[PDB]
DNA sequence: CAATTGGTCGTAGACAGCTCTAGCACCGCTTAAACGCACGTACGCGCTGTCCCCCGCGTTTTAACCGCCAAGGGGATTACTCCCTAGTCTCCA
DNA sequence: TGGAGACTAGGGAGTAATCCCCTTGGCGGTTAAAACGCGGGGGACAGCGCGTACGTGCGTTTAAGCGGTGCTAGAGCTGTCTACGACCAATTG
């Protein structure tokens, strides 16, 4: 994994608090969410790098994430 | 199939505004689609819990899953305030 | 907080994505994309847990929530 | 009749009959089709409420499929439900 | 042939898409995208017709083929 | 519609020939395919125009269709 | 559930190469997924034709629909040359 | 036994038993589970054939999930089946 | 000619009871990983310029569209009527 | 100690036989729409320059991770036990 596990667990337990208070998570639910979130972010930066090369650049910019998410339908 | 009730709700929501004949087929395919989507989601939820009876609770969960956000909150509130008015 | 998704963890995700150089404003946008992704998946995982009359979000509720986005996850 | 008794506009017995002919389960519940008919009734009375609001906002008399295509892809309230739909317009 | 998708019909589709100016090589690429889209949808429509033991591809086979791509079509 | 109907019917009847020979089409199946194909192409050129603006251009090029289809997953 | 047969096919395809314990759970979730996808597609195809019996023909069509291209041609050829070897 | 009789490796009776407990229809066919077990057998003997080809091509002894993730996203033969899958690797 | 209301009859799900995983919590010590500088240099971004190459306006050419009328393939149906799938006794590891 | 071989008793589909929509196929005369060609000029695309701003390397600060106790909530049962939904006999429009 590439994100640290304890701040990602704090992030899931502070996002899920808005949906139902006082929830518990299995130890493998947080690792499934962390595996799916890095498999989402790498697949997002692979299209952001395509949108940055498309403009004849190397540095990715927030408009490249915004284009890769508007084309994808997000 | 469901075209006779689309005009009946339209008489309540807009008793002055009429509807076309292609738009009735569009609203009838919309209703048969959101029906065969909600019932399909509630059958998968009845299978994931190894139940056999689709209750109103699997419909409330399939509405929470399918409809995003405020549409799910209002469809759950309308289904709840229709089942409670039904049992009374 | 969302601040736990640190600067070098986003940099490692971009280095694995193939990005050579990262602007200084990607870091707060990527956290805003990750928070939307978690707010979309955890809502469905909490919906499956409240439907299963549980209080513990198992990993199969997360697999079902990712399956409802076209992101099937094998291994749980 | 349970539809007037529940003060709804869709027939519960036809949605239940379509759940039986769809064979979505082996046995339904007592109040599951009332809930499903009230949610589909809400969605129809939310889409046609906007089609009837837009026909009189534009000045149209009837409701054409062009009104449905303009509303459901506008109106971010329910434009998310129709991200991947296409009204045929023919 | 694919050549029936003419130059000004692709230009009208791009003018409706909001494109102001079109390069001279879009015309053969757009035909190659349209041919892939039809080869993906007609394969499923012919599969539903051969499954229904028919020889006439009805419009509900096309609606089912578009439904299997997340492109639900209302009005048929 | 924006594509002419008879060349689009010739296109469908020459694409479907590779799948099953001697097929017949309803008159509304071809209009559903033509409605879906223009609703596909306009939605494709709306992301191609975003990929062409992203490079600080106005003219769309085949690399803009190729980027809008690689990000979309085609 | 299906983990006892994944190793049995692996003994035929590679009698020398072994498999891990996480990879067995991955292949078992893969098999239970392509099973609950093919059977779900064949139940929708049994509903679209208003039938009641899932025959092998709704499985051959759900394989043609789900698997793209050459994988569908080889899965149909293997299912056909297994049903014919079964009836004989 | 019909699996050896059909000269297959998956059990037809367990796939049929999972179709009964899934309640995918009301009644199956005589040869529908043999066809479904031969297709799932083909897909397993096509994925594990490549995992066993790659373990000996790389030089590995066992089959790890890293081998599955490298194969199913390579090998354009079946990379289309796994466009939207994610092997967890944990 | 609907959809409904009294009875009835299994049986699925509600539901107290209980075992025991496992999630949450805290303490302490490592040691990696993050964090804050300062500096140099890549590389975005603005600018200017030559030059394709796209758009717009005319002709002229094509073929799509429309309105006929055949003609036969083939949905869609109604009727039987066999041939299947759903209930039950044993072998051979 | 689990299948699956012979026999029942039905009851979806196979399979004719039948209308009759409707798809495909001509012709012929339109007139819109595509196709070609010319020319002018917008605007990709290359090159250069100034200068932010990102990366690398340092020292220092934080905290995540790990190992080790607790400890109670709450998943999973197992066994009852009602209330439930599936069946059947008179109706306000």
């Amino acid at each position: 994994l590439l994100i640290r596990k304890l701040p990602f667990q704090r992030l899931v337990r502070e996002i899920a608090q808005d949906f139902k208070t006082d929830l518990r998570f299995q130890s493998s639910a947080v690792m499934a969410l962390q595996e799916a979130c890095e498999a989402y972010l790498v697949g997002l930066f692979e299209d952001t790098n395509l949108c940055a090369i498309h403009a004849k650049r190397v540095t990715i910019m927030p408009k490249d994430i915004q284009l890769a998410r508007r084309i994808r339908g997000e | 199939s469901y075209s006779i009730y689309v005009y009946k709700v339209l008489k309540q929501v807009h008793p002055d505004t009429g509807i076309s004949s292609k738009a009735m087929g569009i609203m009838n395919s919309f209703v048969n689609d959101i029906f065969e989507r909600i019932a399909g989601e509630a059958s998968r939820l009845a299978h994931y819990n190894k139940r056999s009876t689709i209750t109103s609770r699997e419909i409330q969960t399939a509405v929470r899953l399918l409809l995003p956000g405020e549409l799910a909150k209002h469809a759950v509130s309308e289904g709840t305030k229709a089942v409670t008015k039904y049992t009374s | 907080n969302i601040q736990g998704i640190t600067k070098p963890a986003i940099r490692r995700l971009a280095r694995r994505g193939g990005v050579k150089r990262i602007s200084g404003l990607i870091y707060e946008e990527t956290r805003g994309v990750l928070k939307v992704f978690l707010e979309n998946v955890i809502r469905d995982a909490v919906t499956y847990t409240e439907h299963a009359k549980r209080k513990t979000v198992t990993a199969m509720d997360v697999v079902y929530a990712l399956k409802r986005q076209g992101r099937t996850l094998y291994g749980f | 009749s349970r539809t007037v008794r529940a003060e709804l506009s869709f027939s519960v017995s036809q949605v239940e009959r379509s759940l039986r002919e769809g064979h979505y389960a082996q046995r339904l519940s007592r109040t599951a089709p009332v809930y499903l008919a009230a949610v589909i009734e809400y969605l129809t009375a939310k889409v046609l409420e906007l089609a009837g609001n837009e026909a009189q906002n534009s000045g149209e008399r009837n409701i054409t499929p062009l009104l449905l295509d303009m509303v459901v892809h506008n109106d971010r309230l329910l434009s998310t439900l129709f991200n991947t739909t296409t009204i045929s317009q023919v």
